[PDB]
């Protein structure tokens, strides 16, 4: 299938479940993060999240979320042996055509530190345009 | 109207019973015909009625 | 009695390797709420489970 055929590391959610879980990744999410479908889907996607990962930055999204809009931020996010990677992260809710919000898309993008100027805006372009491609994609879901 | 949504506007089926129908809907877009057929009888099956 | 069929695939059902517990508590209480549909729901189950299944 054409969701399927994405070959970015993303993950859905359902909003309207309680506390907002995974209910489909991306299979090369799965294994850059070294987890399995049968281990995450259900679970809020913040378990990525551990000791050096800046509060601020995670607080951000939290309100993102909250207010139902886009975000792009940078954050220390780990696999699940527990290796440390940077993440490029873009988020981007759903919706129908009367605005109702359906599910959040989330793009993430491996790196070994912070990026800036025009690596930052390559970065930024390939994770926004994926997101409408998956948006695209699910429509009909 | 889209399967997830349907999925919801449900009210006798259970926060794991629409999870598991959610998530089966986006690993086979081309079975939700027969998913939305299951969740509508099941909903019928566990109303108050 | 769809009795005997719905033990049997609620068996089944538990046994599925690459389901989680939320997902095999899901299909376990849509058979015993609704028997007649045993057949049907573990189809459903098994077709989730290989979705699922290690690449
Ligand atoms: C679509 C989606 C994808 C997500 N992906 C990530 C991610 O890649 N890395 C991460 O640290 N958090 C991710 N999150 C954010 C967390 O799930 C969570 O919303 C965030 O931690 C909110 O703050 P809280 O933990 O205080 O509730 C994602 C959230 C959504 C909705």
């Amino acid at each position: 299938t054409t969701l399927e055929r994405i070959e970015k590391n993303f993950v859905i959610t359902d909003p309207r479940l309680p506390d907002n879980p995974i209910i489909f990744a991306s299979d090369s999410f799965l294994q850059l993060t070294e987890y399995s479908r049968e281990e995450i889907l259900g679970r809020n996607a913040r378990f990525l999240q551990g000791p050096e990962t800046d509060r601020a930055t995670v607080r951000k999204i939290r309100d993102a979320i909250d207010n139902q809009t886009e975000v792009t931020v940078q954050l220390i996010n780990y696999t699940k042996s527990g290796k440390k990677f940077w993440n490029l992260f873009h988020l981007q809710p759903m919706r129908d055509q009367k605005g109702d919000v359906q599910y959040f898309i989330g793009v993430q993008l491996d790196g070994t530190e912070h990026v800036r100027d025009a690596a930052e805006r390559e970065g930024v372009m390939l994770i926004k345009k994926t997101a409408e491609n998956i948006d695209e994609a699910a429509k009909e879901l | 109207t889209r399967a997830g949504a349907e999925i919801h506007s449900l009210p006798n089926l259970n926060v794991e019973q629409k999870f598991a129908f959610i998530v089966s809907l986006f690993d086979d877009p081309s079975q939700s015909a027969n998913l939305l057929a299951e969740a509508k009888k099941l909903n019928d099956a566990q109303a108050p009625k």
